[PDB]
């Protein structure tokens, strides 16, 4: 994800504002990001309690698609 | 461009001395192995003209190549290679070693 | 912008403003080009330079400009931050897991590399230190720090995991807060002048 | 508005001294401030137009010193004629004087 | 009013296609510069911008007046009617003269026929790095000019006392070098056409340290460490290991090609890229070292275990050693 936003920014002048590629680039970003941390955040957890674990598992499975889908939505309909 | 041989006759002053400072041509990538003079006449649709070629035989060096791309193919295959010795118990490794000397 | 005459010394050709030195030189409204930096004014002056052929009248005009610190922080130093974020996330994995955190640490430093390399490419071939190379140098300590501190707690583990898990405790409140007071120290001597 | 704030107020020196007198802008002025002499009963002439550059028939003994604010008028050998005022004035603006300085001999 | 008159009295019977003496004698041109700027020195195109104050003085007894005036200053409307030296720099790649807003040209003829020409130039000169010793190199390379069609029987330049006069060094667009001095030369070469009188300015060039410092050297030796890092984990973790030396040589690849993407295709071994040659071949070796440590395990656990702990010494040592012996050659080459 960095690396495509990076080699990206470099076929545009260095304009000091946020375009909308740069949003749905840093929306995406911060859905990765948030997936690596709540690995993070199962790996913790697990010695302690795994049905928490577990359970986290099948949260996070049923509301990141949700919730990029709300995202994704909500940003083709403030731009288009 | 506008005589035809009829006009203008074209010929090397000296016919070996007519180029001179070939030999202290210096290349950053390239050699001067050696260069001709030929003089001869050209046909067009509108008439026969004169015409001199001077011809230069770049012969390319390889150094610098070497040291840029054909050590790094051979480090990255040898470096595939050690997988060999890595026993086939760790899978996490030898799979790893290999996609990633793929990738390179 | 200086400007002056050629083959014409002071006691031939002698230049002035054709209004207050303030209002000569104006600037449309809508002409502005820049999309880096941000004009804020004009200043003339006129002056005499001394020469091997006479004295000749110089005017001068300086265009006071002040960059614009948005594609910047938006390419480098978020990254920057990131990534020493996500090399700080390999302190509370637990200590079984080895080849997790190896991967963390290496990764981290090897984005931090190429991360100063391309930040130091926009500017011309300067032979100084910049801000930016100094902010990003601290963040490349920080995220080596975190792998060395990995590699002691791996070290002193199953020998004295009583003591690998003080400092991992520790380092797990130790380097969020040093980054912090940095981001605040850095920010704050360079954002007042 | 460019204020000249001319210091000091008033001073009084003696024959055959160096005297300073100092002239500090508000806004920058680059070079465009004058010195005038104005002796009573007369009418200002001008002794430096710009910074440090002496009008025609002015003695050597006065010289200016420029800079972006600050601007100082120096005099040499002062002679029993040089007791007036001493006004500066910037230019790179509407023009603004400033408040003087009544030269005395004791 | 009566310049005029002169000006008409001089370009009577005048032909600009015959050098003043065309006959008699050679033709003495005094040449002064001033070197407003030494732009960049590119070390890709082997050239370096310069911008220069060309002056030329030189004795015509045809522009030769007699009046109350003593001299004549005239703009860039009479250069082209009288002679005019054809001083071309020979080494110069591509060079052109100023225009804007008028010819930036001075043609000012004294009483006795003396004339002074002068012109604004920005030359891209040419001179052949020795891209030894890089970063660590010292250049110093000239800007040479003589007369075109005219041999040494007939122009002969010569430089006067205080003729080359730099200006400030602080605002010129030096980055990567720093100047320290300029030296003129005078000589004679042999052509097809003829023997010519060539000039020469010499700048003195030092290549400052910085840049590269902090662009290659560093993080070089930063991914060195991070494969000596491998060193005190567990012999035990394959994989995180192997991932170690595996991503350790990835970057070290990708920075050699950037350094060596730094300066133009040479075919000879420079100081810097001998450096990543070095970093790379001790990240390999404690990969390849770590991989028969693994091997060993299963054999002779003593050899395994005693092999990691004289690593651990080994390596460090060893490339203290390489760094200084490297640095201290190089400082003193
Ligand atoms: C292949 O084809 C190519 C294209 O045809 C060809 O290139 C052309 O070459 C010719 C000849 O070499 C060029 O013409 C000459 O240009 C000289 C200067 O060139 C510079 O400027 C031009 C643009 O010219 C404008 O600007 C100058 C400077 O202000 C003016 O002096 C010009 O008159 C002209 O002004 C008009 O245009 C302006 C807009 O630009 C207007 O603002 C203005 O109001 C006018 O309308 C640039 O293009 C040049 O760049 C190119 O060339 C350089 C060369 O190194 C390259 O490096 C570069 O990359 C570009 O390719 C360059 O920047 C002129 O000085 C010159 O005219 C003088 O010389 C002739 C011959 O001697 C005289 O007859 C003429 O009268 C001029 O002399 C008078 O003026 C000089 C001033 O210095 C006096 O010293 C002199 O004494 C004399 O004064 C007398 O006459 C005056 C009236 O003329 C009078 O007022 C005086 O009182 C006095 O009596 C000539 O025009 C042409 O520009 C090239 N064009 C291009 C596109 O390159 C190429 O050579 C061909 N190749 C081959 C192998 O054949
Ligand atoms: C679990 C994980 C959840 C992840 C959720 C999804 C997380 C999404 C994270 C978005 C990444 C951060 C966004 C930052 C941002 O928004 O930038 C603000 C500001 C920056 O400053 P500047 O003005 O650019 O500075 C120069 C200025 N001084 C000058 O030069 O004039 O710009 C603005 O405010 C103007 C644009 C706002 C447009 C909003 C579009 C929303 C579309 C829709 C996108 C948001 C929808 C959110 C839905 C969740
Ligand atoms: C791993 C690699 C990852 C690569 C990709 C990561 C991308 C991150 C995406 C996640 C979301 C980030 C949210 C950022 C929002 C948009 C940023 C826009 C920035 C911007 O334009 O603002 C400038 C202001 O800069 C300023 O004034 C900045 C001042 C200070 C900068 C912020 C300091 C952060 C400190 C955080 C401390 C945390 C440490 C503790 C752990 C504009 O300015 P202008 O001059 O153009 O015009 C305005 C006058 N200012
Ligand atoms: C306002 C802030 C300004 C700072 C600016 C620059 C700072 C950059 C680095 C700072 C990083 C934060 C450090 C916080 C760590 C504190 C917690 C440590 C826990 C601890 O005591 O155990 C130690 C763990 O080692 C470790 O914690 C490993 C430390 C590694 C050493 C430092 C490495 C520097 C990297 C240099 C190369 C990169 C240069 C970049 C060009 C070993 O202690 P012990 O064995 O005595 O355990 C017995 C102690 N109870
Ligand atoms: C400016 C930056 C300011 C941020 C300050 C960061 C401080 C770190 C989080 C504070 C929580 C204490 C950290 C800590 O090590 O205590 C852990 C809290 O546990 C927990 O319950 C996790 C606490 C969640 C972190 C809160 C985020 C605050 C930011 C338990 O540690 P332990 O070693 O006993 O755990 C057993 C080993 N697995
Ligand atoms: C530039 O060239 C002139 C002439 O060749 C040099 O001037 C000579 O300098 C030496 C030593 O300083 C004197 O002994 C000669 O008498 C000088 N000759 C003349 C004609 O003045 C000058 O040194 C050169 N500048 C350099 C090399 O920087
Ligand atoms: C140690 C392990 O347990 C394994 C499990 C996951 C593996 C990684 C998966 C993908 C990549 C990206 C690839 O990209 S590259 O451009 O750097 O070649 C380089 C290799 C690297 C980092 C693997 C290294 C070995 C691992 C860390």
């Amino acid at each position: 994800m960095t690396t495509i936003n990076t080699h990206l920014r470099e076929t545009l002048p260095k304009i000091p504002y946020v375009k909308a590629i740069d949003m749905y680039l840093m929306g995406c970003f911060v859905f990765v990001f948030m997936a690596l941390l709540e690995y993070a955040l199962v790996n913790y957890i697990f010695f302690s309690q795994p049905a928490r674990a577990a359970a986290i598992d099948r949260w996070s499975r049923i509301f990141f698609p949700v919730v990029f889908s709300f995202f994704n939505i909500v940003y083709w309909l403030y731009y288009v | 461009y506008g005589y035809t041989t009829d006009d203008i006759e074209f010929y090397w002053r000296g016919d070996d001395n007519a180029v001179t400072g070939v030999t202290k041509i210096e290349l950053p990538q390239f050699s001067i192995v050696d260069y001709k003079l030929i003089t001869k006449k050209v046909v067009f649709s509108t008439g026969s003209y004169p015409r001199l070629s001077l011809s230069f035989k770049l012969k390319r060096n390889i150094g610098y190549f070497i040291l840029q791309t054909y050590m790094p193919s051979i480090l990255i295959t040898i470096l595939s290679w050690v997988s060999f010795w890595i026993n086939y118990d760790a899978s996490a490794a030898r799979v790893a070693l290999g996609i990633t000397t793929v990738l390179t | 912008l200086k400007f002056g005459s050629y083959a014409y010394t002071r006691a031939e050709v002698v230049y002035e403003w054709t209004r207050e030195p303030a209002r000569s030189v104006v600037v449309a409204e809508d002409g502005s080009r820049l999309n880096q930096y941000d004009l804020l004014g004009q200043t003339v002056d006129s002056g005499i330079v001394q020469s091997s052929t006479g004295e000749y009248v110089v005017m001068t005009t300086h265009f006071h400009l002040k960059r614009k610190i948005g594609y910047f922080v938006i390419q480098t130093y978020l990254p920057c931050i990131m990534t020493v974020i996500l090399s700080q996330v390999s302190f509370w994995l637990n200590r079984e897991s080895v080849p997790a955190r190896t991967v963390f640490g290496v990764t981290t430093v090897l984005t931090m590399t190429t991360l100063s390399i391309s930040a130091r490419n926009s500017l011309p071939k300067v032979a100084y230190a910049t801000a930016m190379d100094w902010f990003i140098a601290v963040c490349y300590a920080f995220v080596f720090s975190a792998l060395i501190e990995f590699a002691t707690v791996n070290y002193f583990t199953k020998s004295q995991p009583a003591r690998a898990a003080k400092i991992d405790r520790l380092s797990r409140i130790a380097f969020p807060l040093l980054f912090g007071i940095f981001n605040l120290v850095y920010w704050a001597t360079y954002l007042n002048r | 508005n460019i204020v000249m704030t001319q210091s000091p107020k008033s001073m009084s020196m003696s024959v055959g001294e160096r005297v300073t007198l100092s002239c500090k802008a508000s806004e920058y002025v680059g070079t465009y401030v004058s010195w005038y002499q104005q002796k009573p009963e007369q009418s200002p002439k001008l002794l430096i137009y710009g910074a440090s550059n002496r009008y025609t028939g002015v003695p050597d003994r006065f010289t200016g010193s420029g800079s972006a604010t600050d601007f100082t008028l120096t005099i040499g050998s002062v002679q029993a004629e040089d007791l007036a005022d001493y006004h500066c004035g910037q230019s790179y603006s509407y023009p603004t004087f400033g408040a003087g300085t009544k030269l005395e001999l004791k | 009013g009566d310049v005029t008159v002169i000006l008409n009295n001089l370009l009577e019977g005048y032909d600009n296609k015959l050098r003043p003496d065309i006959g008699v004698k050679p033709t003495l041109i005094h040449t002064d510069m001033y070197v407003n700027s030494i732009g960049p020195v590119n070390a890709i195109n082997m050239e370096y911008t310069i911008d220069i104050f060309f002056a030329q003085t030189w004795y015509d007894r045809r522009l030769k007046f007699n009046s109350t005036i003593k001299v004549l200053r005239l703009n860039s409307n009479m250069v082209g009617k009288i002679w005019i030296p054809d001083t071309f720099f020979r080494n110069s790649k591509k060079a052109d003269a100023h225009w804007i807003t008028t010819p930036n040209r001075m043609l000012r003829i004294w009483n006795d026929g003396r004339v002074l020409y002068t012109l604004r130039l920005t030359i891209d000169a040419e001179c052949q790095l020795q891209l030894h010793n890089f970063p660590m190199d010292e250049h110093s390379c000239p800007l040479e000019f003589s007369s075109y069609g005219y041999p040494r029987e007939e122009i002969v330049y010569q430089w006067k006392r205080s003729s080359v006069e730099v200006g400030d060094t602080r605002s010129w667009r030096l980055y990567q070098f720093s100047f320290v001095g300029l030296r003129n030369t005078t000589e004679v070469v042999k052509t097809t056409s003829g023997d010519y009188v060539v000039m020469s300015v010499y700048f003195d060039l030092s290549r400052r340290m910085g840049y590269f410092t902090i662009q290659t050297y560093i993080p070089c030796t930063l991914i060195v460490v991070l494969s000596w890092v491998s060193f005190w984990i567990n012999k035990d973790a394959v994989p995180a290991r192997t991932s170690l030396g595996i991503t350790t040589v990835l970057t070290m690849t990708t920075l050699s090609t950037i350094a060596r993407k730094s300066l133009p295709k040479v075919s000879y071994v420079t100081a810097m890229d001998l450096f990543v040659s070095v970093c790379f071949i001790f990240v390999f070796s404690a990969l390849v070292e770590y991989g028969t440590l693994h091997y060993f395990v299963s054999s002779q656990p003593a050899r395994a275990a005693k092999m990691d702990s004289y690593a651990r010494i080994f390596f460090p040592t060893a490339f203290c050693l390489f760094n200084l012996v490297y640095w201290v050659s190089y400082l003193y080459l």
